[PDB]
């Protein structure tokens, strides 16, 4: 488990039944020059091995902070990077340690279920689904 | 007197994205900041006390928490601010800003950091 694939998210994303935040972990001007609909930039420069969840926190322009705060709200957190799936979360990875902050160590704030890594990465979904997407 | 020749030295500054306040800014960010108003020429007097407002935990209470933050929002225009030389910074001096009440501003002032869009008008 822990991963969900590109037309899985699109069908999610599509079907607003169910409650969702996309968690982008790419570098901050990649988020900018391009990033999915209504993610979250949680970015590279802001998550190292080790850190919980209020260390990104704090971390966080204001923004960003009010989403981080209310992640237990929602059904899934979909995590994302450039290239990864959830079979490249090794200890180290920018992934692995968004991950355990969310997940693993020690956070106020539960989340429903475990976290999702999208399978393939922003750069599959900008070829599958760019009108999902930032840029036209 | 030393600080109002400082105050004025400083070019006005616009927030044009107060959504990407820095409100809990770590140690290096405060150290990196601080350098900055030093190397402006802040004077000794004032300089450890604007740094000490730079993070939320020494702000007024009109700027104290983020839900405050995000409902003051549209109260923010009216600060008169000045750009940190250099940085995506700025002061809030209460010599400027005496229209906006003591929960808004103390002496000698505040500092707020964001991560984008600050601009000189």
């Amino acid at each position: 488990s822990g991963a969900i694939t590109a037309k899985e998210l699109y069908t999610m994303m599509t079907d607003k039944n169910i409650s969702l935040i996309i968690m982008d972990a790419r570098r901050m001007q990649d988020y900018q020059d391009s990033c999915i609909l209504h993610s979250l930039s949680v970015p590279e420069e802001a998550i190292s091995p080790g850190v919980t969840a209020s260390w990104i926190e704090a971390h966080l322009p204001d923004d960003s902070k009010d989403t981080w705060k209310k992640r237990g709200n929602v059904e899934y957190v979909v995590l994302l990077d450039w290239f990864s799936s959830a079979k490249d979360l090794q200890i180290g990875t920018t992934l692995r340690s968004l991950k355990d902050a969310l997940f693993k160590w020690e956070s106020k704030t539960v989340l429903r279920n475990e976290p999702l890594v999208l399978e393939g990465g922003y750069e599959n979904w900008l070829l599958c689904y760019p009108q999902y997407t930032t840029n036209a | 007197n030393e600080i109002l020749e400082w105050v004025n030295s400083l070019q006005p500054a616009r927030v044009t994205r107060w959504g990407g306040m820095i409100s809990t800014p770590d140690a290096v960010l405060q150290a990196v900041i601080k350098r900055s108003l030093v190397e402006s020429g802040c004077p000794a007097s004032i300089v450890n006390e604007l740094i000490e407002n730079a993070h939320e935990r020494s702000w007024p209470q009109g700027l104290a928490t983020l839900e405050t933050r995000q409902m003051n929002r549209r109260y923010y225009e009216n600060y008169v601010a000045k750009r940190i030389p250099g940085k995506q910074a700025v002061v809030v001096m209460a010599c400027e800003n005496q229209h906006m009440g003591d929960d808004m501003v103390q002496e000698p002032g505040l500092v707020m950091i964001f991560a984008h869009g600050v601009e000189e008008i």
